[PDB]
């Protein structure tokens, strides 16, 4: 499911 | 940066004021005797807003990390949650969203910061509790924090994520989510958590309705599923299927939701992630159950799997070949030469 920046 | 130090100092001072209030506030008094601090009165939202905006840039994050920014922002989110609980107050919700966004950015790609935030177990408990907020936008932010924390979690971080009940809380949250973008974040966090250990897999399977829900996330034939939902639900299912393969009751839930049929459809997908997830799930489910092996044979699984064994992608090549081996080792009677006659 990985990682990501906010939005 | 002195503006950044200035902002972090403001946040820390506010937190200290809140802790001193919490420690002095006596039960059964008037609302006026020892006033609660109100973050609006301390200009907190605009401070956390600026820090959130700065946190998108890696050089600003480096400066934040040198000044203890992760801990300050985390303590702020936590104290507001403790003080005000599950409020719909717009100021509080906004503060929590901005703080959570900053924490998402500060934990992205940073193994040290992930470990640090997980170690703040009081903050972690507060984060998990926010998954019950009526704000699906706050739910999305919180799920995004938990997604980042669960990616490449170290041994202690995995234990803490489990201890604070993040798996059950996220799975229960998922069942009620109406907004696709919130569901994507929640399922992405669960996909990471589902890989950590067997107990997390068991906890997912133990939530009433969760397996049927997850099989639901797989279907193309939906007015709510998007590609991202199918990918993440399928990823969770791939991970938890190693346990499900050993549990007849859980297999039965999958059966009655047409899981095998859908996984075979997934083998034909143009989406690499979807095919990969399906190959891993079928690897597990094609072992040790004659009923499921026969259904797979009837639906043409043997040929569909054979076509994928030369994939460059390890999970597709290995999973398709292993599922094929399981089907070939357990040929149903009605496909044996002596019975076709």
């Amino acid at each position: 499911g990985g990682e990501a920046l906010a939005w | 940066h002195h503006h950044m130090l200035h902002l972090l100092e403001q946040i820390r001072a506010y937190c200290e004021t809140c802790w001193e209030w919490q420690e002095a506030h006596e039960p059964g008094m008037d609302q006026d005797k020892n006033p609660m601090p109100a973050p609006v009165e301390h200009q907190i939202c605009p401070a956390v807003c600026v820090l959130m905006k700065l946190s998108f840039d890696e050089e600003h994050r480096h400066a934040m990390n040198e000044l203890g920014g992760l801990q300050a922002i985390a303590e702020l989110l936590q104290v507001d949650c403790e003080m005000y609980g599950l409020t719909n107050d717009h100021y509080s919700i906004t503060l929590r969203r901005y703080a959570g966004m900053a924490l998402t950015n500060l934990t992205f790609g940073d193994v040290a910061n992930k470990a640090t935030l997980c170690s703040m177990k009081g903050c972690m408990r507060a984060l998990v509790a926010q998954l019950k907020s009526e704000s699906e936008d706050l739910q999305q932010v919180i799920a995004s924090v938990l997604r980042n924390l669960s990616w490449r979690a170290d041994v202690n971080s995995k234990k803490t994520l489990r201890e604070v009940g993040s798996v059950k809380a996220l799975m229960e949250c998922a069942l009620e989510v109406k907004k696709e973008s919130t569901l994507k974040s929640v399922l992405s966090a669960l996909w990471n958590l589902s890989a950590h250990c067997t107990e997390n897999k068991a906890d997912i399977c133990a939530v009433d309705g969760a397996l049927a829900f997850l099989v639901g996330t797989l279907t193309y034939r939906s007015q709510t599923n998007t590609l991202a939902i199918i990918e993440s639900g399928g990823g969770i299912l791939r991970n938890v299927s190693s346990l499900i393969a050993t549990n007849e009751d859980h297999r039965q839930i999958l059966r009655e939701n047409n899981c095998l049929q859908t996984l075979l459809q997934h083998l034909k997908s143009h989406s690499l992630t979807i095919v990969s997830n399906a190959c891993g799930t079928l690897w597990n489910l094609s072992a040790r159950n004659p009923k499921d092996q026969e259904a797979l044979w009837d639906m043409g699984a043997v040929s569909m799997l054979k076509n994928l064994i030369h994939s460059k992608h390890k999970m597709i090549a290995m999973g398709s070949a292993a599922a094929l081996r399981n089907l070939m080792a357990n040929r149903p009677a009605k496909y044996k030469d002596a019975n076709i006659m």
